[PDB]
């Protein structure tokens, strides 16, 4: 019953920037953490950031720790990523997934529970 | 400890904050020995209100202590020189006057409480 | 059978006890532990 | 990243294992080693979590295990429908987070 | 401040963790001027003596503080899901008041202690 | 809670150092109602003025606190051998009674509030 959506994919140059937008529905947003997860065409699934349950949170790998930025907005269940300064590196399919860590008062969840099916960013 | 107590009363608010422990040590202290014992419980009181307040903002054990909570130019548009340079806190506290309950609500309603569960919150990973 | 009721004087702990029936008094004990996954550093 | 080896490969009816191997300070350290199955042009489906935990829904022949630094998924009777690209995933910290290995495609 | 003041109370662990300042702010402030002035006196013993201990576990100036003392299953069994999202604090209060004398001595006779001699050698270096 | 209280009274300073606990949770509680009141009252007073010294230096919710105020050799020139090892609290606070209102000066004239103006400014940075 849980689904997830990304939108916002799409060719953007070198340089440029691009905001996902990941809608969610079958659970209560607001109780689970999410993460934007990507894949290189060619490549394997890679973590790319991670916020948590109430949106305060925001932890990214070193490579976009100062180009992404992730956030929530729990009444329109809605999560985004604001890539900057987006590079040829960053060419993948980004998913958002529900689960990656949780509140100290809810049992661990360092997993992925949910994912959604992924939106295309392109950097040429 | 009745030395130099409200001494920087007519300075300004820059060379009136590093006077604050000789104010913060002149607070804390038959019928007539009814009422005297009743001011006295009363400033202990008054002395633990504020106390209180401090420790609900983080600023627990402290005399000068930041925040996460913005300055909005609806409260006071003054530069930092028209402040702590050119007025007194007497002068400022009147100025203040109308929004001291909103600023606390933002540090005990908004901040500490969200900074409270986000240490909760990091020291679960 | 048969009830007989009479009027009671009783004592005065019964014309304030028909007021402060639905009050009662407690202390708060605003301090509890509890499990969680937070750990000190 | 994690080691973990391409084209694992076995028989309809039997056994494979899948080895995922970190090193001490993620496989090793934590017991937070999920395992995930996406089947080519679809995302990641997960399939195991912490280190024996199966998601409602996930077959029992998918089974996981951990000694030292190498975790490992177990298949055991494999279906058509199980060929796909399998991932693993570890902890690993608060500086880093969460550590994938390379994809095993799985063919039966 | 009577405001919300154990409105949580019926909430779950959970829900209730939120709303720790509105009871925090409620707890502090002629025969009949000394009955009641000793319940005044009662009142801020009883606050500072509750600082006290906080203070003795290293969670003073805090409404959630997190300690290095493991929760031992005898004391309860339960998961975190029984407990802050199916369970109220009266409820957990009466579970666990069997515990609370041996809890709060592992928080001041064990931890902390241990704590702030560890943080005495550190600082040498 | 009088259990072992000043039973290190005469053991050497640093073995006396891990029972700061004992000694601090004892410090803490008609003509009759009124003398007794006021006993009560003082004592939360003498209470709140130690933890109001504590807090000026950076010590609050601290039974052991560390600060950057160098040990004069004219207060004491005693090794450390021959105050943790050979000497007692008592012994101590005779040798030292002439020096501590200097040393608390130093504690709050000098250091903290120096530290908590450093502190705001490399906050602002
Ligand atoms: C009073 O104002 C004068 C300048 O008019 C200033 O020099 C003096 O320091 C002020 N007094 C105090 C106590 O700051
Ligand atoms: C500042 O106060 C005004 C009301 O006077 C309010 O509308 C505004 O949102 C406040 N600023 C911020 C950042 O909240
Ligand atoms: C703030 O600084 C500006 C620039 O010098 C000055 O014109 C102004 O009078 C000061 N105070 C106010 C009223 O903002
Ligand atoms: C505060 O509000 C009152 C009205 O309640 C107004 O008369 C007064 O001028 C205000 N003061 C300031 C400094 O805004
Ligand atoms: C009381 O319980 C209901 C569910 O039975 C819940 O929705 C409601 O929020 C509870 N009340 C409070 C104050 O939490
Ligand atoms: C938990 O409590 C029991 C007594 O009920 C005790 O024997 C056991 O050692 C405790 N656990 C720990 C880790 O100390
Ligand atoms: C804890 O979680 C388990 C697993 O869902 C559940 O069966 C159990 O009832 C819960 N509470 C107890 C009693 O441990
Ligand atoms: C607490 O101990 C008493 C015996 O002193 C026992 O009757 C009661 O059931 C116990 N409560 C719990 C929750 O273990
Ligand atoms: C008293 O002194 C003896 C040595 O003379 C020592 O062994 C003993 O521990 C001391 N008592 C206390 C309470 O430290
Ligand atoms: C130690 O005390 C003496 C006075 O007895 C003083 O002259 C000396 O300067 C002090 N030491 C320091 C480092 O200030
Ligand atoms: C300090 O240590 C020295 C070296 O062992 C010793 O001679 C002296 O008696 C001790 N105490 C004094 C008085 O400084
Ligand atoms: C403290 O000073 C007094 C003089 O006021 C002197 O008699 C006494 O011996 C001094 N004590 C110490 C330990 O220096």
């Amino acid at each position: 019953e849980v689904q997830l959506v990304e939108t916002g994919g799409g060719l953007v140059q070198p340089g440029g920037s691009l905001k996902l937008s990941c809608r969610a529905s079958g659970y209560t947003f607001s109780s689970f953490a999410m993460s934007w997860v990507r894949q290189a065409p060619g490549k394997g699934l890679e973590w790319v950031s991670l916020i948590n349950d109430r949106g305060g949170l925001t932890f990214y790998v070193d490579s976009v720790k100062g180009r992404f930025t992730i956030s929530r907005d729990n009444s329109k269940n809605t999560l985004s990523l604001q890539m900057h300064s987006l590079r040829d590196g960053d060419t993948a399919v980004y998913y958002c997934a529900t689960g990656g860590m949780s509140s100290a008062l809810q049992s661990s969840k360092y997993y992925f529970d949910f994912w959604g099916q992924g939106a295309l960013v392109t950097v040429s | 400890v009745f030395l130099g107590f409200l001494g920087a009363a007519g300075s300004t608010m820059g060379a009136a904050s590093m006077t604050l422990t000789v104010q913060a040590r002149n607070l804390l202290s038959t019928v007539w020995g009814i009422k005297q014992l009743q001011a006295r419980v009363l400033a202990v009181e008054r002395y633990l209100r504020d106390q209180q307040l401090l420790g609900i903002w983080g600023c627990s054990g402290k005399l000068i202590c930041c925040t996460n909570v913005p300055w909005n130019s609806s409260w006071s548009n003054r530069n930092l020189s028209e402040i702590w340079d050119n007025m007194t806190w007497l002068q400022w506290d009147k100025e203040i006057s109308n929004y001291t309950q909103i600023i606390y609500g933002l540090l005990e309603e908004s901040q500490n409480q969200q900074e409270k569960n986000e240490q909760d919150l990091l020291a679960l990973d | 059978t048969t009830e007989t009721f009479r009027p009671s004087g009783g004592d005065m702990r019964d014309n304030w006890r028909s007021e402060l029936y639905k009050y009662k008094v407690v202390k708060i004990e605003p301090l509890g532990v509890a499990p969680t996954r937070c750990k000190r550093r | 990243a994690l080691t973990q080896p391409p084209s694992v490969s076995g028989s309809p009816g039997q056994s494979v294992t899948i080895s995922c191997t970190g090193t001490s300070s993620d496989i090793g350290s934590y017991n937070y080693v999920s395992w995930y199955q996406q089947h080519p042009g679809k995302a990641p489906k997960l399939m195991i979590y912490d280190v024996t935990q199966r998601p409602s829904g996930v077959s029992d022949r998918f089974s996981g295990s951990k000694s030292g630094n190498t975790a490992s998924l177990t298949i055991s009777g494999l279906q058509a429908d199980d060929e796909a690209d399998y991932y693993c995933s570890a902890y690993a910290g608060r500086q880093t987070f969460y550590i994938f290995g390379g994809g095993t495609r799985l063919t039966v």
